[PDB]
């Protein structure tokens, strides 16, 4: 998790810059072998979110998940359909065997002149009692 | 499209041509110490000119103008023969440039009034336009107030566009 | 008269000038590297005002944002900050929660609140209701 | 074209600045090609994205043509951004601006307000002298117009147009005629300002003016009686910018006048009363009250309480109100003279303020203060606080001494002996355009110069290196050296004044690069003299022109062998020309 | 650029309009019986002119020159109304062959000073210029020794050039 130290500032302020409440087509890096989030990896990644700092008790939305995991796959090669967490019934279990977050419900200038979401929190047994899994049980065989 | 430029003397008529081209009155007009300009549209040619008074206090702002323009009209005044040096002078001095090379001629003989007002023949031979060097310049006799030869030398001008 | 005014951050990173005096760029940048300098090389407990080179420079901070205007040495001093802070009212007027990155962004009609409020180096409009009002209308005019 | 805001962004990521200029130059390549290009899609955003390189500080020349066509645009924000850049990219030095004039002219025509408050906006920030002489016509139509939307531009604009060509508001005076009673406020302000540059400009147009001085007494008094509008109040205090200028107005009207001065003499009594001392706002309205009152033929019982006024502005915490109050007894320092002097205490007290402008205004009211009666006792404060100065304030202060000095001096010898003591101890901060006025007032100095040449004497052999010093010195010796070795021409009982020590003092000048060489231009010249001030030891004096005649600066080269033919050849005609100075004021 | 010939009679004023086109002025010139050339350059075209004499031993080396020729002055005198057959017969000599097939024809009537000079039409039809075949022609009457209808015979030319 190298590379994702140069940008941990500057990919978070774009998160952050984007809203929580041309191009076409999809490019490949050229000869860099892709993988999925693995355990270890996302051992290695939820322990690089618990040292690096910035991400806990942050609000949580989809744009800032998808700023984040294509930023992933261009810069570290990984498939960015590992932030998947459950949907609104429930606490937002990520259904990543490995990710140790769970999702819990909580410029200035663009304003108008008269006026006529969620955040992380560190859960060490998603890695193994995959939580997710006991609110889909069906779709995980 | 065509960027074109109207220069010349003050009180040549060169805005009465502009909105005579464009709008087809003839406007009373100010002297224009900036400049004008209105896109006219003939011979299915967007003519983008760009009219600019000749007043003194102008005369050297004319070189900025100069780049990517495919057409002059230098405008005399037919009323003006103490002046014809002086127009001899300036154009003399504006075609000598490495910017503006390739751009062709068009002199108005504006202002046909009076037996005071001359011809195209004893202008262009007052200006010396036989001594011109890599020029298509054709002088046309033009009344701006009556609009009567002004859209035939912008037919020879759609002419001069393409090669 | 407001000579000019200029605005620079915390960093001393100009987000606008605005000469009302007509001098010219390479004393436009030295002018104003020098009071950028003076500004931030002086405390928070320096009344406000400079009295640099017969002009009594205003400053007046405000966020990480600095602030300054030039005055004639004939004119009011306390009411020349207010002209900021009416300035700063009407930034604050029409934004709302008026605020440092869309100072980096939309300058331009921070220019044009500017050209709605000060032209010439004094006030055209003493409300701050009317001036808005018509860049809001210029505005929706588009 | 990429957007504005998306090249900030760019902009933002920048770190070193030279990287930047990459990234500037890689945007400003674009700028230009699409001006190749005669764009008018992205033309609004290009010269927006340039004008930013522009605050950036960056060679944006090539664009003011596309900014001319951006006002000689159709589209509303083409104009909005063509009037803007005009503003920025053109001033009056810019010389292509001129393109503006025509295009202005047709858009204080343009059937919108808002492209005519463009066109007012542009002129009136920057509108050149000519461009001034070619809108004239046009911009008292439009101040004659009912839009006050437009009567607020068209009359600060026509301010602009008078600050530029001062010989134009004959035209404006029938302009202003009556429109003093606009329900507006912002158009009413502009007016003022308007008749505060009217008045201000000739005193010709004072007499049609000071008539309407009770229309704005009452006006003003209305202000004052509205104590409330949902507009214009800041902090319970209604419209205050218009209530100043109206007292600005009453500043410059009434200050020879009586009658007016008794006209506006009522609201004065008033508004010293009846202001809201608590925010800032209310300080501000009674500042140019107490201005107002000051400079006016005002009433006694006005003055009074405005010292009062400013005993407590003296007093306040806030440096602001100092520096206000400060700058306040600065301004009538001659008027109501005594009243500021019993505030003497206050004024030394913020000598030892912890501001650079309150020690500024402080020292300068100093400098102010001095009269003929506390010349000898603030002085030691002053060259005590020229002691404590700051290096900045050690030239405004020595100076400022040397001023005071030469209005008020009770004694020529004490006069001598504070100016003495100071270019001891100022040196390379006391000026060297004082020296000549120095020098000027020790030969206007008459009596002591026996006395002076010998302290002269007994400081420059501590040092040489205060050059403004030492340029004082060495005409001293050089007129008045009979003065300083007297009756020596042989050795005789060791005296302080030794005729040798003392050409060796010049000399070790000469030699010395801690020397101006006007220094070493009053240095020789002094050798010269001594030739006919000293009769003891010439002669070897000579040896010092004639070693010098190879100099290497031009003119002490020229002064030494100008000098030696007279050493030489005309040594009888060298005392035939070295008669003293005349004295001169 | 422009390969030019000036064919005709003898002293048909040819070196005289020569010296006029290139110099400007009436050199006094022998009867020559070589060729002249000088690039005259005008309406951004060099004309490159081979001026050749026309007598009686020349004419017969005159095909020499008719290659990559672009255009031809046949120069006529209007005060000979002797040799305006032989004339005839060399223009219908000389115009009938392959070589020399794409050049186009200007016909000076020079020597306008009497009235034995005929103007353009009166000798058009003794040549008979409508008999003409695959011809741009064109007669201009031209007054050698005050270069009248000179530059403008040029003037035909240079649009002559590119099509
Ligand atoms: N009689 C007659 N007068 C003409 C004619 N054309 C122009 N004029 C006169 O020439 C004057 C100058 O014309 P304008 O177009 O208004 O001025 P300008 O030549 O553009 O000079 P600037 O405004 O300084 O650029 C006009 O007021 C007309 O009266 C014409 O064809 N006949
Ligand atoms: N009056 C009058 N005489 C002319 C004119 N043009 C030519 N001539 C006369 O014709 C004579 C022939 O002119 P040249 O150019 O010298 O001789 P050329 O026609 O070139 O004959 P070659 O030298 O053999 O080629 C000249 O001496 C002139 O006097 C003209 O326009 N007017
Ligand atoms: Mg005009
Ligand atoms: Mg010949």
């Amino acid at each position: 998790s190298k590379s994702s130290v140069i940008g941990w500032p500057a990919v978070r302020e774009r998160m952050r810059r984007a809203e929580p409440a041309e191009e076409v087509g999809f490019p490949v890096t050229p000869q860099v072998p892709l993988r999925p989030m693995t355990y270890k990896a996302a051992v290695d990644l939820s322990h690089f979110l618990k040292e690096k700092g910035g991400l806990e008790g942050l609000i949580h939305s989809q744009r800032r998940q998808d700023i984040l995991d294509l930023w992933i796959y261009h810069t570290q090669g990984y498939f960015p359909d590992w932030q998947n967490y459950t949907p609104g019934p429930g606490v937002r279990y990520p259904l990543t065997f490995g990710w140790c977050y769970k999702l819990v419900p909580v410029k200035g200038e663009n304003t108008s002149l008269l006026h006529p979401v969620l955040e992380w929190r560190f859960d060490s047994r998603l890695a193994f009692h995959h939580v997710a899994r006991e609110l889909h049980p069906e779709y995980f065989k | 499209e065509m960027r074109i430029l109207m220069v010349g003397l003050d009180a040549a008529g060169k805005t009465t041509i502009l909105y005579k081209l464009k709008l087809g009155e003839i406007v009373t007009t100010i002297p224009t110490i900036g400049f004008n300009v209105e896109t006219v549209e003939y011979k299915n040619i967007s003519f983008t000119v760009w009219d600019v008074g000749g007043l003194d206090k102008i005369r050297p702002l004319w070189r900025h103008y100069f780049q990517n323009t495919q057409g002059l009209i230098f405008v005399v005044d037919s009323n003006d023969r103490e002046r014809v040096n002086e127009a001899r002078e300036e154009l003399m001095r504006m075609l000598a440039e490495d910017e503006l090379r390739d751009a062709v001629l068009l002199v108005f003989a504006n202002k046909q009034d009076l037996p005071n007002a001359m011809n195209a023949a004893e202008i262009t031979d007052k200006l010396g336009l036989h001594s011109l060097r890599h020029r298509n310049w054709y002088i046309q006799a033009t009344c701006a107030t009556s609009g009567d030869g002004l859209y035939e030398g912008l037919d020879w001008l759609s002419n001069q566009l393409r090669n | 008269m407001i000579h000019f005014i200029l605005l620079f951050s915390r960093q001393g990173k100009l987000r606008l000038q605005k000469w009302y005096i007509t001098l010219p760029d390479k004393e436009r940048k030295k002018i104003t590297r020098e009071i950028v300098q003076i500004i931030l090389s002086r405390g928070h407990r320096t009344s406000s005002f400079v009295d640099w080179k017969e002009l009594k420079l205003v400053y007046k901070r405000y966020a990480s944002l600095y602030f300054c205007c030039a005055i004639e040495n004939q004119d009011n001093e306390l009411l020349t900050l207010e002209i900021v802070h009416r300035y700063v009212e009407l930034l604050d007027k029409y934004f709302g929660n008026v605020c440092e990155l869309d100072i980096i962004f939309n300058f331009e009609k921070a220019y044009f609140i500017l050209d709605e409020f000060i032209i010439g180096g004094e006030i055209q409009e003493t409300s701050k209701k009317i001036a808005v009002k018509a860049i809001e209308d210029s505005d929706m005019l588009q | 074209p990429i957007r504005l805001r998306e090249l900030i962004r760019t902009i933002r990521t920048a770190r070193t600045q030279a990287e930047e200029r990459e990234m500037i130059q890689k945007e400003c390549a674009a700028i230009r090609s699409s001006f190749r290009e005669e764009d008018n899609t992205y033309r609004c955003r290009n010269v927006a994205k340039l004008l930013y390189m522009h605050m950036l500080g960056y060679p944006a020349h090539f664009g003011q043509l596309e900014c001319l066509k951006l006002i000689a645009s159709q589209k509303f924000t083409d104009k909005r951004i063509g009037y803007l850049g005009a503003m920025l990219l053109l001033d009056e030095r810019q010389d292509v601006h001129l393109l503006m004039t025509n295009c202005i002219k047709n858009d204080l025509n343009h059937s919108t307000q808002f492209v005519q408050g463009l066109a007012l906006c542009t002129l009136g920030c920057m509108g050149s002298s000519e461009m001034c002489r070619d809108l004239a016509g046009e911009v008292e139509k439009l101040l004659k117009t009912s839009n006050s939307y437009l009567r607020k531009k068209a009359a600060l604009c026509a301010v602009h147009v008078i600050r530029k060509v001062p010989e134009l508001m004959e035209m404006f005076l029938p302009a202003t005629k009556n429109l003093l009673n606009e329900k507006n406020h912002g158009v009413l302000h502009t007016s003022v300002v308007l008749l505060t540059e009217m008045c201000e400009r000739s005193p010709d147009m004072l007499a049609h003016f000071r008539k309407l001085v009770p229309q704005l007494v009452r006006i003003l008094k209305n202000l004052i009686m509205s104590g409330y509008s949902p507009e214009h109040d800041v902090s319970g205090i209604s419209d205050p910018f218009l209530q100043v200028r109206i007292l600005r107005l009453l500043r410059i009207l009434g200050r020879n006048d009586d009658d007016s001065s008794e006209a506006m003499n009522d609201i004065l009594a008033q508004v010293a009363t009846n202001t809201e001392t608590s925010k800032n706002v209310g300080n501000a309205i009674l500042y140019e009250t107490v201005l107002t009152i000051m400079d006016i033929k005002s009433e006694s019982g006005l003055r009074v309480l405005a010292i009062n006024i400013l005993g407590r502005f003296l007093l306040n915490n806030d440096k602001n109100i100092r520096y206000v109050a400060l700058t306040s007894l600065l301004k009538t320092v001659q008027t109501d003279h005594n009243a500021v002097q019993r505030h003497r205490s206050t004024i030394v007290d913020c000598l030892k303020d912890l501001d650079v402008s309150i020690k500024r205004r402080a020292m300068e009211l100093s400098f102010a203060l001095v009269n003929g009666n506390n010349i000898r006792g603030m002085m030691k404060e002053l060259l005590y606080f020229l002691d404590s100065c700051e290096p900045e304030f050690k030239a405004d202060c020595a100076s400022g001494i040397f001023l005071a000095a030469e209005k008020y001096a009770p004694s020529k010898r004490w006069h001598i002996d504070t100016i003495m003591r100071v270019l001891t101890t100022a040196g390379s901060y006391v000026r060297d355009d004082a020296v000549p006025n120095l020098i000027q007032l020790i030969t206007n100095s008459v009596e002591m110069h026996a006395y002076t040449v010998q302290r002269l004497y007994k400081a420059i052999l501590g040092d040489y290196s205060q050059q403004p010093l030492v340029q004082v010195a060495a005409w001293c010796i050089g007129e008045y050296g009979d003065l300083l070795v007297s009756g020596q021409c042989e050795e005789e009982e060791p005296i302080q004044v030794t005729e040798d020590e003392v050409l060796d003092i010049l000399e070790s000048v000469l030699i010395s690069n801690m020397s101006t060489s006007v220094t070493r231009g009053y240095a020789l010249t002094a050798i010269m003299k001594l030739s006919t001030r000293f009769t003891c030891t010439v002669n070897r004096i000579k040896k010092v022109v004639s070693i010098y005649g190879s100099s290497i600066d031009v003119e002490l080269q020229q002064r030494a062998v100008e000098y030696n033919a007279l050493f030489k050849k005309y040594d009888h005609m060298r005392s035939a020309l070295l008669e003293r100075m005349p004295v001169m004021e």
